[PDB]
């Protein structure tokens, strides 16, 4: 699936598996990121979904409520469809 | 302007300017390791005494260490530990959580403010430090609180949330500005100031006479640790080496750990087990065992929790009765301290682990020193503190939840 990553740099519309985290394909691809732990740990690598639909199951406090505003972890979280889906940004969700 | 811009402001201004007033600086370990990143060298080529050189060629008046206010935390937080638990034996209930993350905080303020009194309510470290200095510092050195401010450098953005709490006040800041690592590591850059070819600097002694950062040579192997600790150390009166936290399987980033504690012969804590037998999570009574001698003891059950998204899978397994612990600390990072989003981002999935393993070198590792030994915390609770948990304590070194969130 090809997903408009939107960075402070622009963007990146690169290729993400259905089986893998946008997260890791970000980074294999290069993009400014921060990778280590996946499982759902720091809020810091949380997606803002501006468009399309994602897939987030095992998260943090940003539920339904918040995914549907535009609020996804893609440490374990997938683009169910092509989409632009923003990277950078930990205080709107505060 | 951002809280740096303001700090970087103050110190534009000259040491003898009319309106210039005393800048104090607190670093954290976990930035003294990175902060090479950012400089594109390698974890831990930066030394403790070049990063303060080059903070105070900053125009900064006084640099301190995390340390130091960590060393408070460990007693404080330990002694409330220790509360909890002799109050649980003569019969703030249990399990206890850690507070020192301002991510975890939050969490038990907006998601769960059902769990508010089983969080401690001792500050954090940086949050002690800042409001010893405004306070005991300030009276010693003969300042007015009004004429000193404190940056502290941080490796998370959401510490400056944590030091902007309305209240945090003293006697309007206890701390008034954080700045991140990536962000001080380019104000270096930008002044022209490289930390690799810096000489070895010093560090200020918040106890404001002596010389050095206040601290002992030796780990305190963390607040929690360390904390725990204090605790078993004076409830059975052997030594506590390095825990070892171990993964739990079924939940990913959960480590656990069983303290076997058992009650030192001749102290108040043997009798409490001997004279006696018999909130959202009720205590299930502790995991206690016994001889056929009739010597037995209890073995305290410790988990770790790393990250925010974490903790919503590990509640829920509390909830249900099926993960039972007594002291649980929560993480708002990945793996530790290291990894957090104030941090700078160098090409590799596992730079976590190489900040953590350059934190303390070999020496200081094997070093093992904790808070009830420095001389500087034993004079500040004698001349300032009194005792833990007293009133002063209770002031400047705990605080409160709010139900909603700040
Ligand atoms: S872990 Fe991240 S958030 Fe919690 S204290 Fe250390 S830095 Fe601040
Ligand atoms: S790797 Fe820490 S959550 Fe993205």
């Amino acid at each position: 699936y090809k997903v408009t990553l939107k960075t402070p740099s622009g963007d990146k519309t690169i290729e993400c598996p259905a089986d893998t985290y946008i997260l890791d394909a970000a980074e294999e691809a290069g993009l400014d990121l921060p990778y280590s732990c996946r499982a759902g740990a720091c809020s810091s690598c949380a997606g803002k979904v501006a468009a399309g639909t994602v897939d987030q199951s095992d998260q943090s406090f940003l539920d339904d409520a918040q995914m549907g505003n535009g609020f996804v972890l893609t440490c374990v979280a997938y683009p169910t469809s092509d989409c632009t889906i923003q990277t950078h940004q930990e205080e709107a969700l505060y | 302007l951002s809280h740096v811009q303001q700090a970087l402001a103050e110190l534009a201004k000259p040491k003898d300017d009319p309106t210039r007033k005393h800048v104090c600086v607190q670093v954290a370990p976990a930035v003294r390791v990175a902060i090479a990143e950012t400089l594109g060298l390698a974890p831990g080529a930066t030394t403790p005494k070049q990063l303060a050189e080059g903070l105070r060629r900053l125009g900064f008046d006084e640099v301190f260490d995390t340390l130091f206010g960590a060393d408070l935390t460990i007693m404080e937080e330990g002694s409330e530990l220790l509360h909890r638990l002799t109050e649980h034996l003569e019969a703030e209930p249990l399990p206890m959580f850690t507070s020192c993350c301002p991510g975890w905080i939050a969490m038990l303020e907006k998601s769960y403010p059902d769990l508010i009194p089983y969080v401690s309510s001792c500050k954090s470290p940086q949050m002690m430090l800042a409001a010893m200095v405004k306070s005991y510092l300030a009276e010693k050195k003969g300042i007015a609180p009004k004429d000193m401010v404190m940056v502290s450098i941080m490796p998370c953005t959401r510490k400056q949330s944590e030091a902007d709490r309305d209240w945090f006040c003293v006697d309007t800041r206890q701390l008034d500005h954080v700045i991140t690592t990536v962000e001080l590591g380019n104000i270096f850059k930008e002044r022209g100031i490289n930390l690799a070819e810096l000489p070895e600097g010093e560090w200020d002694n918040p106890m404001g006479v002596g010389s050095g950062a206040g601290v002992l040579f030796g780990t305190t192997g963390g607040v929690m640790e360390a904390a725990l600790r204090t605790a078993y150390e004076l409830f059975t009166g052997t030594p506590l080496p390095r825990l070892s936290l171990s993964e739990v399987r079924g939940m990913d980033g959960i480590k656990e750990t069983n303290i076997t504690m058992v009650p030192a012969p001749g102290s108040k804590f043997e009798e409490l087990l001997k004279h006696r037998a018999a909130g959202p999570l009720a205590w299930d009574g502790g995991a206690g065992f016994t001889s056929e001698d009739g010597r037995g003891g209890i073995t305290l059950r410790v988990a770790v929790a790393n990250g925010l998204g974490n903790a919503k899978k590990l509640i829920t397994k509390m909830q249900a009765g099926e993960a039972k612990y007594d002291f649980v600390e929560i993480m708002a990072c990945p793996a530790g301290c290291v990894g957090g989003g104030g941090q700078p981002r160098s090409t590799d999935k596992a730079i976590t682990q190489k900040r953590q393993a350059a934190l303390y070198n070999l020496d200081e590792k094997s070093t093992l020193r904790r808070s009830h030994e420095n001389p500087s915390i034993r004079e500040l609770y004698d001349t300032y503190l009194g005792e833990p948990l007293g009133h002063k304590a209770h002031e400047l070194l705990h605080t409160h939840y709010v139900a909603g969130g700040v």
